């Protein structure tokens, strides 16, 4: 945990809990899988907290450290940059994970709501123009789930855009109110359109 | 730095079949090696450390060979639950480096796409901008070719793509193609056009609509 979005420059300081094993016996890692699934090394800690091993990417910037008694995992990243934007995991010494994750995202952008515009067999939704990507779209509730289709948002300049298509039965379309369910929960937004005929 | 050359980046494969992935140092790296499996989001597993040595628990089918320059992970025979990606990394040297990866993916029949395009909502156009959506849905041989064509002369600017990991209950893929106008800029022509070609057909499937029925 400690993620987010923050804007360039930024500090943030990600938190890692362990348990089933003993924490002070290992050597702790942090480690970062970049948007585009690149893998990358952050930092290293040795099992007392002695030595700290650093790439270059973020030598100086980043500060991993822990505290063998509460069994806490910290990394401090400061001066942050766009390339840091990844999801960052912890793992106990080759590797062994046991992290599940926690998305850091570093942007100068604004948080902003999405429009949402019907596309009227198939139908579909148009998410368009929202920031911080979480989105989510089910239609009719999520009742109706089988023959949806939710495709990687892909960010035109400074926000994202993404559709998703529904393929429901023909008897069943005009005859049944058939909605799309789209959710920002980064400004608390939910919007519901009806996909109408003509 | 040691840059870890995998391949190849993607491999079909049918279940049963057994697979051979490459993960080549730029340098003596030696028996530090060590591979992971990544299925859809899942942090990464370890599956064999050092080279050859696997994890216990990790199955059979599974194992690992090479030193200095070369190492292969083998799958005598793949089980659905293998695909996903595979990373290599080492442990010798300067910064700890990893691969790019492999995506196993899985083998199937030819698939047709099954294609629609869907003209501005009504909506979009009161805002000044003309989406025109086009979706290719369900189809199998990933390599798709989408082109679009405003009253049949083809545009490739502002077009906005998109695709979807292998569907876990089909195996097909599916994409959403997305040429951007302004509504001044779309009211202009008459029909639009989504072509696309693909390995199940010789002609292209096409769809189209024009601004006034």
């Amino acid at each position: 945990s400690g993620g987010g979005l923050v804007k360039p420059a930024g500090s943030l300081k990600l938190s890692c809990a362990a348990s089933g094993f003993t924490f002070s016996s290992y050597y702790m890692y942090w480690v970062r899988q970049t948007p585009d699934k690149r893998l990358e090394w952050v930092a290293t800690i040795s099992d007392g907290g002695s030595y700290t091993y650093y790439p270059d990417s973020v030598k100086g910037r980043f500060t991993i450290s822990r505290d063998n008694a509460k069994n806490n995992l910290y990394l401090q990243m400061s001066s942050l940059k766009s390339e840091d934007t990844a999801m960052y995991y912890c793992a106990r010494d080759a590797m062994d994970y046991w992290g599940q994750g926690t998305l850091v995202t570093v942007s100068a952008a604004k948080t902003t709501p999405p429009s949402v515009y019907p596309l009227a067999v198939t139908l579909g939704c148009l998410v368009k123009g929202y920031f911080p990507e979480p989105v989510t779209v089910t239609w009719n509730s999520g009742s109706l789930s089988s023959g949806v289709h939710t495709f990687p948002a892909v960010l035109q300049s400074d926000l994202y855009t993404l559709s998703s298509s529904v393929t429901v039965t023909s008897s069943t379309w005009p005859s049944e109110t058939v909605t799309c369910n789209v959710a920002h929960p980064a400004s608390s937004t939910k919007v519901d359109k009806k996909i109408v005929p003509r | 730095d040691i840059v870890l050359t995998q391949s190849p980046a993607t491999l079909s494969v049918t279940p049963g079949e057994s697979v051979s992935l490459s993960c080549r140092a730029s340098q003596s790296i030696s028996n530090n090696l060590h591979w992971y499996q990544q299925k859809s989001h899942e942090s990464p597993r370890l599956l064999i450390k050092y080279a050859s040595q696997s994890i216990s628990g990790i199955p059979s089918r599974f194992s690992g060979s090479g030193s200095g320059t070369d190492f292969t992970l083998s799958i005598n025979s793949v089980e659905t639950e293998d695909f996903g990606m595979y990373y290599c990394q080492q442990s010798n040297s300067w910064p700890l480096t990893f691969g790019a990866g492999t995506k196993l993916e899985l083998k199937r029949a030819d698939a047709a796409p099954t294609v629609s395009i869907f003209p501005p909502s009504s909506e979009q156009l009161t805002s000044g901008g003309a989406s025109v959506v086009c979706f290719l849905n369900n189809f199998y041989p990933k390599d798709i070719n989408v082109k679009w064509k405003i009253d049949g002369s083809e545009r490739q600017n502002g077009v906005l793509n998109s695709w979807t990991d292998q569907d876990s209950k089909d195996s097909t893929y599916s994409m959403s193609s997305t040429l951007t106008l302004t509504k001044d800029e779309y009211e202009r022509h008459n029909s639009y056009t989504c072509e696309a070609t693909h390995k199940t057909s010789t002609s292209p499937i096409v769809k189209s609509f024009n601004r006034n029925e």
